[PDB]
Order: structure tokens, then C-alpha cells, then sequence
């Protein structure tokens, strides 16, 4: 859940 | 551009970035990924090339976000390169590169490429 | 990283960039293309992700340069995304995106992709 | 996939490509740019990776087109890398690289990157 | 080109590809990753644009490899886009896109970008 | 008017 | 150990 | 002679 995707 | 760029932009995935375009090419702001919590805000900095130009061309710009903040460290950074087109339906069309820090053996697979279009709506 | 990043870097084409890595992820400096004249210096700003990490991974970073200064306006901007690897032979391996501002008909061909490796030597 | 891939696809710019996905991963067809004249048809060949896989993943594939035919020679070639997603609204989402043949001095700017989404409609 | 292209090429990682450049732009061959076992050979197909051109430009070409063979199915495909430069020290300089088949949620991170230079030695 | 764009 | 890297 | 190449 890389910060550039959704969510997270 | 400049004036036109300053503001909030949203992309098709649900991310939001707020940026201020300063008089001499600077872009400064924050990028928030989701939820609507501080934990998803990262600093962004970039530059834009004011021309701008008499034939309706877009304004080239780019910015970077290192995915580290006080709640998360994703050991990576993304750069977005694109152009701003203002008007009724203003958008920033970009292509991005996301590089993660790897060991030298995995370096060949350390960069993802993608694209994003951001709108004011 | 940080300490290691601050300094002068040269790439295989003859370009030089001097950068300062600040304590909280900032990268600030100038990029000079050639000749050795002020006319070839452009501001650069980026971010780096300090981890950094116990298994020798590289430090991800990225920066942007808008190709406008007091002598030239190339209506474009380049972003470099890559990682810094220090040591005896420290290098910054990057992939870059150069976008020029176009009219909407030529937008499909507005971005060039390439790669660069920078060394201290 | 395979069956699903075989057919005509259109992209957002007005280009059309007709392809046949053979039993063992081959993709063969033609790509036509516009007008609706023979002069715009180029041969394409690629491969697709049949899995395919129990969790709805897309089918990875890629193809190449050299921009030479009996009416035009654009001294370049484009490769499209992407995935096929079938269903009601089947699409092939791709990222492409267009390289033109250059002299060694201009090699740094010989490749453009972009993206395309193709639909059956 | 053509004649010049046909043969074995090696890249900086230890991969080898054998290709035949046919009279009308076709590229057909196999790509082998390592070890020196059949299990690492994959079919490749591409096209090259014969010009070629009176000012020493390179020959643009591209090829695709779907990472499926009788021993492995990596649900992905890679396309290499680049140019061939012959002579004493002939090389094929390329940029590549590797796309893996994903679910639609992970589609944003399905493509890696990199570069490779292949030599006859 | 590169063959990959419109028209041509 | 994706087939495009070393070894595999 | 784009500022990112040599010379310029």
C-alpha cells in the first residue's frame, strides 16, 4: 500500500 | 499559468495535491494520498517554465515527492513531468517515474512508469 | 546519504549539478549544461528519501529543472528519478522525463525519456 | 484472452489496429493511423502471455510497429507494452516508446514515451 | 543494418538474444536470461526500420518477449525500443517497458521502465 | 506528421 | 526471480 | 540545442 496509490 | 496553477488538483485515483506557483518558477505544496488524515500528506517541490508562450501551448512543469513523512517512510520518490493547460477545463497531464531504493542486484527493476491527469474538479 | 549527496556530480554528457541535501529531505542546487558560463545554470529542487535503510539499498530521490533562466527559455522541464549509491564509487543512477509545452494536438509527443548516471569524478 | 484479443481496436487518437492472437502467444496484424488509405497501414507483431491467471488479472502483451511501408519510411519504431482486460468493456491499456534513429549526438533525445488505451468500440 | 543485426547480442546483465533480421523488417529470435538451459529461452519478435538513411543515423527497431515458455509463465511481457548502431563497436541501445498483468486496482504500478545496451562481444 | 499521430 | 533479470 | 544536451 504504497503512499502513491489508494488508500494509505 | 502561475495563477492558474496555484490551487488544489485531484487525479483519477483520489489523490490531491495543493500547490503554490511562485513568481520565479517555484512550485511548493503537499500531496495527500487518501483517507483525509495528516499521515498521507508529503511535501512536494518542483518548478514550472513560464513562457510561457502566442499559440496556446501548455506550461511545462514537474515536481517531486519523497515518500517519507512523520508517519511513513516508503523508501522511494516519484517525479511527475507534464504540462498545465488552463481554461474552462484546466488540467495537468503528466507521466511519472517512481523509483524505490534497491540493492544493486535489483536496481534493474527499481523504477515504475505511469501517467496521471489532474483536474480542479 | 544527505552528506554523501551534497556536492558536485557530473554525468556522461558533460553536465554538472551542485546540490545541497538538507536535513529534512530537501535537495536544492543548480544544473549547468556546458561551456562554463552563467547562461547554462538552471535552478533545481527535489527531495530525497532518507531511510534510508541495514541491507545496502540506495537512496531514492528526484529533482526537477525548468529550462528557463535569464538567458534562455526552452519551454520545458525535466524530472530525474533515481537512487544514490555512495561508497568508493558513489553514483546517482536516474531515468528522466523531459516534457515540452505543446499545443493539444502535439501533446502525444511532448515527453522524451532517457537515463543518466552521475559520478563525483 | 486470445479469442478476446483478436479483433479491431481503436485508440483515443483515431488509430486502429487489427490483430490475431495465435494459440502460442503470437500477435500479428496491422496498424492504421488515419484517413482510411493503404498508405497508413503498417505491420505489427508482438506476443501476449497467456495465464493467463483465478483473480481477474489482465493479460500482458506488447507489440512493435516499424514505421516503414511502401508509401512512407519514418525511420522509427514504436513498442507498446500493456495488458488486455476483457469483459463488457474490454480494453488494452498500454504505455509506449517511440524511438527514432539518430546520429550519436542526438541519441539522448531519440525516445518519446506516451500511453494509449484501446477499446473495441 | 539487417545483416549487421542478425547474430548474437549480450547485455550488461548477462542475457543473450539471437535474432534474424529478415529482408522486410522482421526480427525473429530467442532471448535467454541465464544459466544456459532451455528453460530460459523465450521467443522474441519485433520489427526494424530499414532506411535506413547518408548521415550515420542508427536503425530503429523494437521487439517483444512474453515471459512464458514451457517451463515458466511470469505473466508479463517486455518490449525493447531502441536503435542499432553498427561499425567496429556495434551496439543496440534500448529503453524497455515490462508490464505485468494486474488486477485493476494495481494497474497503476504494473509497468517498470529500464534501459539496456547490447553488444556482439 | 509522424505516422503514429493524426492524420497521416 | 523474473526471467528478465539474473539468474533464472 | 536544448539546454539539457551538449553544448548550449
Amino acid at each position: 500500500c504504497h503512499p502513491q496509490g489508494p488508500p494509505c | 499559468a502561475e495563477a492558474g496553477i496555484t490551487g488544489t488538483w485531484y487525479n483519477q485515483l483520489g489523490s490531491t495535491f495543493i500547490v503554490t506557483a511562485g513568481a520565479d518558477g517555484a512550485l511548493t505544496g503537499t500531496y495527500e494520498s487518501a483517507v483525509g488524515n495528516a499521515e498521507s500528506r508529503y511535501v512536494l517541490t518542483g518548478r514550472y517554465d513560464s513562457a510561457p508562450a502566442t499559440d496556446g501551448s501548455g506550461t511545462a512543469l514537474g515536481w517531486t515527492v519523497a515518500w517519507k513523512n512523520n508517519y511513513r517512510n516508503a523508501h522511494s520518490a516519484t517525479t511527475w513531468s507534464g504540462q498545465y493547460v488552463g481554461g474552462a477545463e484546466a488540467r495537468i497531464n503528466t507521466q511519472w517515474l517512481l523509483t524505490s531504493g534497491t540493492t544493486e542486484a535489483n536496481a534493474w527493476k527499481s523504477t515504475l512508469v505511469g501517467h496521471d491527469t489532474f483536474t480542479k474538479v
